[PDB]
């Protein structure tokens, strides 16, 4: 039940990468 | 088509890096401030001085 494919929020911050 | 250096970078810009996405996706993210985007941000050009 996901749907929604692009929330809006930005890929992985890098310092939690 | 059309090879020329009039919009290419290659590699990503100067501390940028080429990461993938929990989706698949390779997003672009950048070293200097440590800030990651979704868009391109190297596509995102087409002006520059000489």
């Amino acid at each position: 039940g996901s749907t929604l494919p692009i929330p809006g929020t930005p890929p992985p911050n890098y310092d939690s990468l | 088509g059309s090879p020329v250096d009039s919009n290419d970078l290659g590699p990503l810009p100067p501390g940028w890096e080429e990461r993938t996405h929990t989706d698949g996706r390779v997003f672009f993210i950048n070293h200097n401030i440590k800030k990651t985007q979704w868009e391109d941000p190297r596509m995102q050009n087409v002006a520059i001085t000489g």
